[PDB]
């Protein structure tokens, strides 16, 4: 019954063909040592 | 007694950056600055020290020439 359903209203989707996972492939993620400190001497408590 | 700050600070991995090739970075402008701020302070330390030896050669030139026969 859901199945039947999805089939009824999902209709006017977009089909585009952009696919995730070329996506992560041409725009990947990498790592980089590095530090941000946000020293604020007001705050109670230290968080990091 | 503790300083109260307030800033922000970035900070990349020593392992991230080229370590050397900072020391000749933009040479001529670091000479430039060298001469432009301390030629003043090069002139009162060269001056005396050279003025001084140049007239003891001067002057221990002349009294050997006036003791000359």
């Amino acid at each position: 019954e859901v199945v039947e359903q999805v089939k009824k209203l999902f209709t006017k989707l977009s089909s585009d063909p952009t696919t995730t996972s070329q996506l992560v492939a041409n725009e990947p993620a990498s790592f980089t040592g590095s530090e941000v400190r946000m020293i604020d001497d007001d705050l109670p408590l230290a968080q990091f | 007694q503790p300083v109260k700050l307030k800033a922000v600070v970035y900070a990349l991995s020593p392992f991230q950056q080229k370590i050397m090739t900072g020391l000749w970075k933009d040479l001529p402008e670091k000479i430039h600055h060298k001469v432009s701020e301390n030629w003043i302070s090069a002139t009162l330390l060269v001056t005396p020290v050279v003025g001084t030896y140049w007239y003891a050669q001067y002057f221990k030139e002349q009294e050997k020439l006036e003791h000359r026969f």
